């Protein structure tokens, strides 16, 4: 799974057979990494007009 | 009827919902455009049995009890001088519902001038109502009160000149 | 059921009668009027490609 | 009920953008709709298409 | 254009994305029925009001204005002469009252 974003400390109470989080546009929220098994949260880096 | 053609606009997501949306907004705002124009009393209005309006003749605009549709016969001829997965929706009030608010209309401007439509109908001789509506202009009510023959006369040649003008205009 | 026009009302018209009020009611009524939306900005490229 | 055109208003916009976000999840005939899948995926020649 | 009735004035509130006008109006209340004429013959003069319109209660002749109900003594002040009484359709016989 490929993207860009910030990966911090998540609070959100994945159940055990779940992986990986969803917003409604289909890019991935939130996600499990191997090797450490904790659930991180992925918010996009900070962007706007100028 | 294609399951395959299906399947592939399926690939393209919810344009038809879009499109199916933008529709049935049109149409409710058809029905909100005719509530707006016509429902503009709750109260239905009749013209007395007697149609004694000092001279003031409204039968080219009044209802026609004769014809099945209850259309005046400017009405009537109005209406007779206008003629794959896609479907017509008829509109929420019929032809006899806005024609029936039209008469509703008439029947209050004509028993009670403006009155009706500022609060409860308020009866008014009509010379009388077309007197106020002179001083509404500028004019005395004595030009009217002694003219009041004249003006129902050319008020009702005006009338019979609308008629006969939208039935010979193409 | 066929949805009713409003209630019937037959005034009381002669040539020679007239309705005065002989009272009055001061009414307060609401109107509700859209002013403006929502500005919202899309970048067309990061909407498009990210 | 009152407010009922504001909310309206509100809701049209709210419901645009829904729309808009939620078309970034159709594919329109690609392999993927996720365009980090398709770069990750294929070479240039087919990925550009 | 201002609210249902004869309009006095309107108060603006804001509101989220929009305005709410209150619009204070006259609503017409309690209508009582009267005999009206379009005219007063006197003297063989005819006499039209000059604000109000003639009413009578029944036996009495008066004038009032057209929004409210208060009857007057129908006098050369609050109306005004335009020929003889044989012209109006439906004027009717009463004293005009000279101050
Ligand atoms: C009001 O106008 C209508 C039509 O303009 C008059 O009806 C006509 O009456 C005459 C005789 O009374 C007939 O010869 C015509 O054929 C009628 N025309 C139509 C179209 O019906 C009516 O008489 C007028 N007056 C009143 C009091 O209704
Ligand atoms: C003025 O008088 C008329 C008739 O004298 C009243 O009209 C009648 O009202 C009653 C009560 O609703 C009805 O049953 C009759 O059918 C009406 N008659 C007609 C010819 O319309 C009228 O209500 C009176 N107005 C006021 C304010 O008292
Ligand atoms: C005009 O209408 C008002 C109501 O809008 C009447 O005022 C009421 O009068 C009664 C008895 O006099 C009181 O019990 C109510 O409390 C009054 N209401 C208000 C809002 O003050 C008034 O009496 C009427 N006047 C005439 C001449 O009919
Ligand atoms: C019409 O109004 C007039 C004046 O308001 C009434 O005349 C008065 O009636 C009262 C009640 O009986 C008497 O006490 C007065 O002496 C009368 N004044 C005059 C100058 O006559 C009249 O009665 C009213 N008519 C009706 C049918 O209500
Ligand atoms: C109003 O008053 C006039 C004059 O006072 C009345 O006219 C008179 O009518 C009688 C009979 O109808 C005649 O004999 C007189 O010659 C008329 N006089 C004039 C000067 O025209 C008129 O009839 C009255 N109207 C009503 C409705 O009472
Ligand atoms: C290796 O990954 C597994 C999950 O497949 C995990 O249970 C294990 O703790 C990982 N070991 C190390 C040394 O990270
Ligand atoms: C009103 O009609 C009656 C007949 O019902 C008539 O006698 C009277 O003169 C008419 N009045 C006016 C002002 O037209």
């Amino acid at each position: 799974l490929t993207g860009t974003g910030v990966l911090t400390e998540s609070n959100k109470k994945f159940l055990p057979f779940q992986q990986f989080g969803r917003d409604i546009a289909d890019t991935t929220d939130a996600v499990r990494d191997p090797q450490t098994l904790e659930i991180l949260d992925i918010t996009p880096c900070s962007f706007g007009g100028v | 009827d294609s399951t395959e053609c299906s399947n592939l606009l399926l690939q393209y997501g919810s344009f038809c919902t879009q499109l199916n949306r933008a529709l049935t907004g049109i149409a409710v705002e058809q029905d909100k455009n005719t509530q707006e124009v016509f429902a503009q009393v709750k109260q239905i209005y009749k013209t007395p049995p007697i149609k004694d309006f000092g001279g003031f003749n409204f039968s080219q605009i009044l209802p026609d009890p004769s014809k099945p549709s209850k259309r005046s016969p400017i009405e009537d001829l109005l209406f007779n001088k206008v003629t794959n997965g896609l479907t017509v929706l008829p509109p929420l009030l019929t032809d006899e519902m806005i024609a029936q608010y039209t008469s509703a209309l008439l029947a209050g401007t004509i028993t009670s001038g403006w009155t009706f439509g500022a609060g409860p109908a308020l009866q008014i001789p009509f010379p009388m109502q077309m007197a106020y509506r002179f001083n509404g202009i500028g004019v005395t009510q004595n030009v009217l009160y002694e003219n009041q023959k004249l003006i129902a006369n050319q008020f009702n040649s005006a009338i019979g000149k609308i008629q006969d003008s939208l039935s010979s205009t193409p | 059921y066929t949805m009713s026009l409003g209630a019937e009302n037959s005034v009381a018209y002669s040539n020679n009668s007239i309705a005065i009020p002989t009272n009055f009611t001061i009414s307060v009524t609401t109107e509700i009027l859209p002013v403006s939306m929502t500005k919202t900005s899309v970048d067309c490229t990061m909407y498009i490609c990210g | 009920s009152a407010l009922g055109k504001l909310q309206d208003v509100v809701n049209q916009n709210a419901q645009a953008l829904n729309t808009l976000v939620k078309q970034l999840s159709s594919n329109f005939g690609a392999i993927s709709s996720v365009l980090n899948d398709i770069l990750s995926r294929l070479d240039p020649p087919e990925a550009e298409v | 254009f201002c609210g249902k009735g004869y309009h006095l004035m309107s108060f603006p509130q804001s509101a989220p994305h929009g305005v709410v006008f209150l619009h204070v109006t006259y609503v017409p209340a309690q209508e009582k029925n009267f005999t009206t004429a379009p005219a007063i013959c006197h003297d063989g003069k005819a006499h039209f009001p000059r604000e109000g319109v003639f009413v009578s209660n029944g036996t009495h002749w008066f004038v009032t204005q057209r929004n409210f109900y208060e009857p007057q003594i129908i006098t050369t002040d609050n109306t005004f002469v335009s020929g003889n009484c044989d012209v109006v359709i439906g004027i009717v016989n009463n004293t005009v009252y000279d101050p």
